[PDB]
């Protein structure tokens, strides 16, 4: 975990369950993010699926991901074959796609999540992540 | 029709080639895309300077397949659009291949490949087709042959440049399995030389075959077949039909090895079978050691409708009408006969000592005259029409006159 940081997404974290859950990553690391695995016993209704966004402050503070703000990630499969739905992300300055996203050295980015089923439209969760600096990272 | 290698477009991302140097240069993202997820191979170490970043694609076992067909998809950036910008970089990587006998696993050698192209960009993603989230994509393609040994390996160079690999994908060329009158073809593979042409002996579907020339097939790079040489035609009592052969109706037939269908039973003729070589002939009709069996079937000639004997003068010209029934014939032959029943009584054939002018038998003419006669004799004269069929018979057919002479 000095290159990789993951996070589980469901509810039951108690990182999130907070409301300040927030990472210090590196230029060129990476951010697993494994949605709310469910073994076949489990009654639809307590499957977690959510939509996750990439937005900035305010789309972060006010959970509001219809103003401004990606659309980067999908946990439509609670039940996924090989253990958890993953949805990566590497903290890389410089990105050759459209699609892609980049990612500045000293300034902070923000993921919020709204679930897939709609449950209780005012809370929700969220992630914060500060880039260390152009030789902060060691 | 194509047969892939290789497709790690559709491997849903699970692929996974070995990378090189360990991790610091090629990465794969992933991301959304038309809704749908999407994973690629990417670098862009622009600014590091002095690179060398190979991509290195698993094993690909080489099967029938001797010049192989890559295509790849992807996105390059813009050199300009870059804002630091250190300008070491560019928009042109490096494609390459090895033929090896066993899986390298996860040993890697640069040394090891030899090289195709520099592919490049046919649409460079700019700093604007960014803002609006444009999607600068290259189809590119290429190949290589031909290939001999067991399995190869694809393998990318980046020299520093903003590249992206969206998709690989390689497949080689079969001509398809093909029936084209009467031969039936292989489906069979391309080639390496780029004026190959495949030579491929064809063979004749149930029911055909060759007149002497030979049915054969020319089949191309590009997976085409191309200089039809020679067929088959459906043989002795069938009809090409569709790209198949079906007999001959009830009632029809076709005789010979010919391009041309069932010709319909004659006439004088008993409703065939199922698929009958020449017609079957009906009780009274025949058939000639020369004949077609398409020449319907007849009999030998009625005789003489009419018979006279003009005594013109001293010499007897004789004259007399055509068959009333041809036996549907054009090929009839007048033979003529004499006699003497002298009064006297005593009757007895004449003798040569008489004087015609055309021969006795075979007569193509209504007529010929009688001159070295004696005066006085019940002169009986009886000619007879005759055919072909005509001996197919022992039942005669003739008509008779007499004539006396002063
Ligand atoms: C919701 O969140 C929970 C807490 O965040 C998850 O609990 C975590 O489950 C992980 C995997 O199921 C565990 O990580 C594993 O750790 C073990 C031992 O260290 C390793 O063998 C595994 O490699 C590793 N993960 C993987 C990929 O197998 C965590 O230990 C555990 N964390 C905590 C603090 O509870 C739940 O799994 C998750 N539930 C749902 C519905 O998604
Ligand atoms: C010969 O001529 C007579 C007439 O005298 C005719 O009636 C007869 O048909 C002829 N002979 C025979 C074979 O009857």
């Amino acid at each position: 975990v000095a290159d990789r940081y993951a996070v589980y997404w469901n509810s039951s974290n108690p990182r999130f369950q907070r409301g300040d859950y927030h990472i210090d990553v590196c230029i060129n690391d990476y951010l697993d993010v494994f949605c709310p695995h469910y073994e076949d016993s489990v009654p639809e209704d307590k499957t977690e699926r959510y939509v996750l966004y990439m937005v900035n402050f305010d789309g972060y503070s006010a959970c509001d991901h219809t103003s401004k703000g990606f659309k980067r990630w999908e946990c439509n499969r609670p039940h996924s074959p090989n253990g958890p739905l993953k949805f990566s992300e590497k903290f890389q300055l410089f990105t050759p796609f459209s699609l892609g996203f980049e990612f500045r050295p000293g300034r902070e980015y923000f993921y919020i999540s709204s679930a897939i089923p709609d449950n209780g439209r005012r809370s929700c969760l969220k992630l914060k992540v500060f880039v260390r600096p152009t030789n902060s990272c060691m | 029709k194509e047969v892939v290698l290789l497709d790690f477009a559709a491997a849903g991302g699970e692929l996974g080639w070995l990378t090189h140097p360990y991790g610091k240069g090629w990465d794969l993202m992933q991301n959304i895309m038309n809704d749908m997820p999407i994973y690629m191979y990417s670098v862009c170490n622009v600014m590091s300077g002095d690179q060398d970043n190979w991509l290195r694609t698993n094993w690909v076992y080489r099967g029938e397949a001797e010049r192989i067909f890559i295509e790849l998809k992807f996105t390059v950036r813009d050199c300009n659009s870059f804002p630091g910008g250190a300008s070491s970089c560019k928009e042109t990587f490096n494609l390459y291949y090895a033929e090896s006998d066993l899986d390298y696993g996860t040993n890697f050698q640069k040394r090891l490949f030899t090289k195709i192209d520099t592919i490049a960009p046919d649409e460079i993603t700019v700093s604007s087709d960014f803002e609006a989230r444009h999607v600068k994509l290259n189809v590119e393609e290429r190949s290589v042959g031909p290939l001999t040994r067991k399995g190869f390996y694809l393998a990318f160079q980046d020299i520093g440049a903003c590249v992206a690999l969206l998709s690989v994908r390689v497949y080689y060329k079969k001509c398809p399995e093909l029936l084209q009158g009467l031969a039936h073809f292989p489906e069979t593979i391309a080639g390496s030389d780029a004026p190959s042409l495949a030579t491929v002996a064809g063979t004749c579907v149930d029911h055909a075959v060759v007149p002497p020339e030979e049915p054969r097939m020319h089949c191309a790079v590009d997976g085409e077949w191309l200089v039809p040489i020679g067929q088959c035609l459906c043989q002795a009592g069938y009809e090409k039909v569709e790209d198949a052969c079906q007999a001959c109706s009830p009632g029809f037939f076709k005789f010979e090895a010919s391009e041309s269908p069932c010709l319909e039973c004659p006439e004088h003729t008993l409703p065939s079978p199922e698929g009958a070589t020449s017609c079957e002939c009906e009780e009274g009709f025949f058939r000639a050691p020369q004949d077609p069996a398409s020449m319907p079937c007849t009999r030998p000639p009625s005789a003489p409708h009419y018979l006279t004997a003009v005594g013109m003068g001293a010499k007897v010209e004789l004259r007399w009408t055509p068959p009333q029934d041809s036996g549907g014939r054009e090929d009839i032959v007048y033979s003529v006969t004499c006699e003497q029943c002298w009064p006297s009584g005593e009757c007895g054939p004449c003798e040569a000592s008489v004087r015609y002018s055309e021969p006795p038998h075979g007569l193509t003419r209504t007529s010929v005259t009688v001159s070295d006669l004696e005066p006085h004799m019940n002169y009986t004269f009886t000619v007879e029409a005759r055919n072909g069929v005509s001996g197919l018979v022992t039942s005669r057919s003739f008509r008779t006159a007499s004539v006396s002479i002063n």
